[PDB]
């Protein structure tokens, strides 16, 4: 999508499927997944003990619907 | 009826038990006090009061009044613990805001909570209270 | 923690009125309930029911394992 | 019979009773059947009734409907107030169990061999066709339907007078009530104590009042057609005209529930039982003076009880049909709770 | 109502009522089904109090509060002050019964078949359709009122000096009264012993002066418009005119509840039980001078404490409505405690 | 209230009531609340202690601190210290409870109705707007409160010479005063032993000459504006005048603690119980002679201490304002424990 312009993940897979997510860039170069998208809850990620995980993960257009 | 319970005004084995009722507290008639006041009970074989919970207005005091006494601050403990959560997250930095409280925040919301069943009909009718299905992080199934 | 403390009496004790009830409800009148097989008037007392003498003497026999009659424990 | 907006609506089975309220031939069809089926229980009960009766204790206590309302019309009661013989019982039975297969031959008729809709019929076919906006054919109805009813009642003051009188429980046995009530200021001044109608003499004159402002009425409508302002104030619509029914018939129970529980005279103790307190707990109920030697109840209870509850349901389900024959879908209470 | 500024108001469905008070038409269904309720609760609870009597014990302590307003009224009462007869109590609770189905018929007429609006009504609706800004048509509505409340006043002086005949508390006896007091002087020094009158003379003749006050009223405000003094100093919104009736029935409630308690005439002790003694504590309760057994109460500390505690709270409904009516939002409180 | 210097300030809502500092209509509307509040105390713990009392046991036996208020100044007692009235206690307490509903009923009005500042309206009642730097204006408040207090006090002195009396706890009964002392010079003695009195000629000639003192006072401070040596030495803004206040109304907590523990006339011993020992533990408490069984204290101990700890944290108070008023802004604690 674009820079801000907050998305619900539609990927099954994921830790935020159901959770809005901040567009953070999109890198138009031909990616599969080109849309970087940034989330206020860290996932699983990280060995064990570890106090947090990570906030991006890059998405497609076709697993993004607008909520903004 | 409760046939298989007696009062413990009437029933014998209390009326020999509430002589010897031990005191609780530093006042040397708690033990008195408690023969009078548990007197009215139903008691079984052995003098001990047993509640009866089934809704019966003349056990109301055994249960009922309990669970209303209950129920309102555990749902003041619980609202109060969920506006002060909604209004921290959208601050610039909500984690901190529960680790490190925002007391006097927290007493803004906490003094509140006496109105709680007001304002939990008023956020279930607004929407608010209840978070649609499909706007919630989801398990992958 | 109240037994330890020498006062049994303020034990939270809770007589299983609802299951009393349908222990009244197949015939034992133990409990003073006055509901279907316990009280002798109801139309399932009434209804001629040949099971009816035989199972009310053994529900209230007290001998057997039928029908236990049940309490705060 | 409501069309809300639309036509052509299709009821579901398990309101099926709605769709023929457009056909006249099945209109007849129903209400002959539901008369062969009430003819079916005066006839078929009678028999039951007379199959279960004993003669050693009280009729009242046994458990019996039907038959003291012929003991008290003066039938079978001619020695001290007991029952001696069951043939008029049983003569009267047998005529609404035959009129029952009579009355059960036309409304199959109606259904199977008679057309749905009249309007179709030729010759009195054409005549006795009805619909649910003409007030002129709802008046022949109405005033033919109570000239009958008015023939009812005054066939009662004919048996009380001519054919032998009714059971007279202040001298325990049957009595002629030859003399009749005239003055209509006894009858006007009854609005107070019907229910301690303490007179035989009093109770036939006011059917005779009854009977001829029945067939007033009867002759009225016939020959005279609603008027204007009948139109305007009462809706006519086939929902409605149950709805004034409904209620109309819900009054007379609760009227003849009243009757039941504390009269005397035609409701006598010695067949019905005693009088009954008027109680009242979450539900009024008539509650038995006397106990019951297992936990029965007398007929006089088990009439008046369930025509109160009969009453109040035909009451609610005049409130159910006058809400939608006005237009009220209750739809609307959920479509302002959001 | 009270817009605040805003023409559309909306209200949810637990203030749902406040959707109809600019609309006369089921202003008047949600009226006389309040009637049509309260005609049913004195028709259905004098049977359900005729069911639970015995004539053994008075009324007061078998928790009956109805028979004992009807046997002061002088029905079905002994001349040793005992019960004998329940049927003037069963006609009595018949006809309100009955008239609660005219009333509640006559609400679902106004609720289906007339409209929200009674000025889309030509005829006789038409002239019975009120805004609450229109003072004329509002003395209209309440000289009327006054009259029907000036003729139950009337009705009682016209049932014990004639046809009927109350209750003696003194003699213990159902006494008609012959000549009562017409002295306005002697009216006037009733103010402070109110509650302690002891007279049926004094009761049946202050109810022949409140009676002809309120008929005497009643066609004042009807003939009178309102000056121009009242309505600059009282407010003619929809809910300051109810604010003024929420304080002014909790002033009512305020004297009930204390004449029950303590007045032996119009409440007789045979009928309700003995005087209550005014105690107090977390609130004001009137609590029994006898101690009825296993919390029974003497059903005279029924009215009265019940009378209180509605007239209290009818007081703080008459404050949140004069508040509204005022002006106050009351979401300007939850801003005072904002961040 | 004190700015130091920020004109704007908003206060946050445990600071709410310094809020409608400076806004003449809501000022009338918080204290006349406060004198709903104060009249219904009065009219409901009457008839609270009338449903609590038994004439077998005595009066401050039972923790009662308003029925003997009112037996002291001359009202239903039965015979020497016997209390058998019980009417009298009722009318004042029925009298103070519906003035609490008409004080309740007014705040409602200058809450609402009448403007939050009176300076916005015209007639009479824009002459009853007051500011925070005005000493006409402050001297006129204070002109016509000081006689209203000096009435209150002449209203002593009416009762007690003319309507009814007071109750004599030398001679056990309740007697007119018919000669009060008028002489100034046994008055001005009485600097000494203000708690030792036991003349209620005494009493009520006291009440005389600061009745007629505080009512020519309140004639003096209508008439005459404040003064420019009082301008120069008294601080005239919003938080100044609250701590005035605050110091004068502590040192008449303590005066009355003082008075409630030790005297004997305006408080006997039939009636609030017999006299305290001042004693000093970590703080000064009064305690009674003999102690009154079940934990229990007498009603004369519950007023005195109470009303010292009370006049304690009035005190506290009043150095709070003062130093707010001096211009003190209390964040220098903080700065002072940041840098150390
Ligand atoms: C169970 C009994 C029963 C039933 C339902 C039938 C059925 C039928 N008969 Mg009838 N019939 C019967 C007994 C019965 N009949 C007997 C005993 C007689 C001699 C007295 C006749 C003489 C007879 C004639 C003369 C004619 C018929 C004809 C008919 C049909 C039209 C109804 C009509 O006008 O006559 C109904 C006549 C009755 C006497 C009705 C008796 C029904 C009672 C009320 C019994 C209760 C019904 C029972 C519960 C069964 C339910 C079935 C149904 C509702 C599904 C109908 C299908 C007509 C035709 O042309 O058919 C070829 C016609 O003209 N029947
Ligand atoms: C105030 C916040 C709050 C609220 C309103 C909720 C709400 C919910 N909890 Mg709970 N919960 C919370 C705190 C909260 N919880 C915390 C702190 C934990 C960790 C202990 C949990 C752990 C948890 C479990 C393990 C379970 C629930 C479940 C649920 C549901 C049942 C209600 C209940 O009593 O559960 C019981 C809740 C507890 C036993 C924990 C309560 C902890 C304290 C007492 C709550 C208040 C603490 C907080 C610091 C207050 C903040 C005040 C503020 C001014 C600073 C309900 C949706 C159940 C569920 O999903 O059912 C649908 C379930 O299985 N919760
Ligand atoms: C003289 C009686 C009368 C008439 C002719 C009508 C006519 C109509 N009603 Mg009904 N109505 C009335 C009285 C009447 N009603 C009463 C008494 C009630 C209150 C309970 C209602 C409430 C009502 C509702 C709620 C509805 C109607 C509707 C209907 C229509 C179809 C009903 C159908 O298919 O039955 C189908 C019948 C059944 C499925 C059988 C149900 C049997 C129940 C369980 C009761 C069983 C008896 C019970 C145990 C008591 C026994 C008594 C004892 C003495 C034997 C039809 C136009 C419907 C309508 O107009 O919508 C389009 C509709 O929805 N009626
Ligand atoms: C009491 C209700 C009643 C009503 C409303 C009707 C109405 C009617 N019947 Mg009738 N019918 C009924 C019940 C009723 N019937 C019963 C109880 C029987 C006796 C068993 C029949 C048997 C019957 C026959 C056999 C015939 C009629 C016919 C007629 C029609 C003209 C009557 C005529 O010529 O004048 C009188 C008309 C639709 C005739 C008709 O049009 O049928 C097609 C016809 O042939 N009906
Ligand atoms: C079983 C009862 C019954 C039924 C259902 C009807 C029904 C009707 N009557 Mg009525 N009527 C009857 C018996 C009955 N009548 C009897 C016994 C008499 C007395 C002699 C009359 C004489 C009568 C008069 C004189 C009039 C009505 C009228 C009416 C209509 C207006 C109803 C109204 O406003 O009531 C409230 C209504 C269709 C009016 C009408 O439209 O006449 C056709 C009319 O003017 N009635
Ligand atoms: C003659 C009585 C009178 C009138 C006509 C009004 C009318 C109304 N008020 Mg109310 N009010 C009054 C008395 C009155 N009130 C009193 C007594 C109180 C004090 C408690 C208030 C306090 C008040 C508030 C707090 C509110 C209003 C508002 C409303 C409006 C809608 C309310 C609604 O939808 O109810 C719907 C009814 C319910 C949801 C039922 C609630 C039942 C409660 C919880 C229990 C009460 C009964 C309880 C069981 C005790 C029974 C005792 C008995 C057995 C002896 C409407 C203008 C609202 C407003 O501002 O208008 C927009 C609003 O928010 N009123
Ligand atoms: C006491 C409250 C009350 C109020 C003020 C209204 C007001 C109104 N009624 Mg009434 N009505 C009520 C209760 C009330 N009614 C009840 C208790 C019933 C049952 C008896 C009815 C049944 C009723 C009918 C059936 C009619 C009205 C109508 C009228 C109008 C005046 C008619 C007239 O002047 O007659 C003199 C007016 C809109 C008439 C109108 O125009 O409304 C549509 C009309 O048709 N009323
Ligand atoms: C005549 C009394 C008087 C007046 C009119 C004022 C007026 C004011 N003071 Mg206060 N002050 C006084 C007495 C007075 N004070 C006393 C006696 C104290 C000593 C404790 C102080 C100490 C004080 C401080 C420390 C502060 C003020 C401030 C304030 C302002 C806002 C107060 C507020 O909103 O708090 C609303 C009230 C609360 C939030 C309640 C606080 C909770 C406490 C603990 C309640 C006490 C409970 C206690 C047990 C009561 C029972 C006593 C006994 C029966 C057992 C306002 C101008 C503030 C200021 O400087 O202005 C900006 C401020 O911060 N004052
Ligand atoms: C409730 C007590 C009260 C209050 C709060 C005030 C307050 C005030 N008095 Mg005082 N005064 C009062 C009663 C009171 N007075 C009475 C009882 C009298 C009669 C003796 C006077 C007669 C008086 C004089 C003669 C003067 C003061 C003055 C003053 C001011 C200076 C204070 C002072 O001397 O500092 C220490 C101050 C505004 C001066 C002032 O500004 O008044 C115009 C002034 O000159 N007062
Ligand atoms: C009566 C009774 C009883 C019973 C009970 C019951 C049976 C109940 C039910 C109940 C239920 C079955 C319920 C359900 C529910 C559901 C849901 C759906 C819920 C919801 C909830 C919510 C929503 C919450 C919220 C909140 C609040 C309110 C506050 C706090 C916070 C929170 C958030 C938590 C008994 C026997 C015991 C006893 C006697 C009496």
């Amino acid at each position: 999508l674009n820079r801000g312009d907050k998305v619900r993940i539609k990927r099954t897979e994921s830790y935020w499927y159901g959770d809005v997510g901040t567009v953070a860039s999109v890198e138009k170069s031909g990616i599969l997944y080109p849309v970087i998208v940034r989330f206020d809850r860290v996932n699983y990620n990280g060995f064990s003990g570890s106090a947090s995980g990570v906030n991006t993960n890059n998405f497609a257009e076709n697993e993004l619907e607008l909520v903004q | 009826d409760f046939a298989n319970l007696t009062p413990c005004s009437e029933n014998p084995a209390y009326l020999a038990k509430s002589k010897n009722f031990l005191n609780t507290t530093n006042d040397p008639n708690s033990g008195k006090i408690r023969a009078e006041r548990y007197a009215s009970a139903l008691c079984g074989p052995e003098g001990y009061p047993h509640l009866i919970v089934d809704g019966r207005f003349t056990h109301a005091g055994d249960f009922l009044i309990p669970s209303i006494l209950f129920l309102y601050i555990a749902g003041w403990i619980g609202w109060v613990g969920r506006s002060y959560l909604i209004e921290i997250r959208e601050s610039k930095n909500p984690e901190m805001q529960e680790v490190v409280i925002n007391v006097p925040l927290a007493i803004k919301k906490m003094l509140g909570g006496f109105l709680w069943p007001l304002a939990a009909v008023g956020e279930y009718t607004s929407g608010k209270l209840v978070m649609k299905d499909s706007e919630i992080p989801t398990s992958p199934r | 923690v109240v037994v330890a403390f020498g006062t049994p009496e303020k034990q939270i004790l809770i007589e299983p009125v609802f299951a009393q009830w349908i222990q009244a409800t197949s015939g034992k009148a133990l409990y003073g309930f006055d509901v279907l097989l316990s009280n002798p008037d109801s139309i399932a007392s009434t209804t001629g029911a040949a099971w009816l003498p035989g199972w009310l003497d053994a529900i209230n026999s007290g001998t057997n394992s039928l029908f236990l009659t049940i309490g705060p424990g | 019979m409501q069309t809300y907006g639309n036509d052509t609506v299709q009821y579901e089975w398990w309101a099926g009773n709605a769709r023929f309220a457009d056909q006249s031939g099945l209109f007849i069809a129903a209400h002959v059947a539901q008369a062969a089926l009430t003819a079916f229980w005066a006839g078929a009960f009678t028999l039951f009734e007379i199959s279960r009766f004993d003669p050693t204790q009280a009729m009242g206590d046994q458990g019996l409907i039907l038959l003291p309302h012929l003991a008290t019309l003066g039938w079978g009661v001619g020695d001290g107030g007991q029952i001696v013989d069951t043939y008029p019982y049983f003569v009267i039975g047998s005529i609404h169990l035959i009129a029952s297969a009579v009355l059960g031959a036309g409304a199959l008729f109606h259904t199977l061999r008679a057309p749905a809709d009249l309007s179709t019929l030729k010759g009195q076919g054409k005549k006795f066709h009805f619909t649910w906006e003409n007030p002129q054919q709802l008046g022949i109805i109405l005033g033919h339907h109570l000239l009958f009813l008015g023939a009812g009642a005054l066939l009662l003051a004919g048996k009380a007078m001519y054919w032998g009188g009714l059971y007279d429980a202040t001298t325990q046995t049957v009595r002629l009530v030859s003399q009749p009530t005239l003055d209509p200021l006894v009858i006007y001044g009854y609005q107070t104590h019907f229910a301690s109608i303490s007179s035989l003499e009093d109770l036939v004159g006011g059917h005779i009042f009854v009977g001829f402002l029945l067939i007033g009425g009867g002759i009225w409508h016939i020959l005279v057609p609603p008027l204007g302002w009948a139109k305007k104030v009462l809706l006519f619509s086939g929902e409605a005209i149950l709805s004034y029914s409904l209620g109309g018939i819900a009054l007379a129970g609760f009227v003849a529930a009243y009757f039941c529980a504390v009269n005397t005279l035609a409701y006598p103790p010695e067949f019905y039982g005693p009088p009954l307190a008027i109680k009242l707990g979450i539900f009024p109920y008539f509650a038995d003076t006397v106990e019951l030697p297992m936990h029965a109840h007398t007929s006089r209870a088990w009439l008046a009880n369930a025509h109160f509850f009969l009453a109040f349901f035909f009451l609610q389900g005049h409130l159910w049909h006058a809400l939608r024959a006005l237009g009220f879908d209750f739809k609307r209470v959920e479509q302002a709770f959001d």
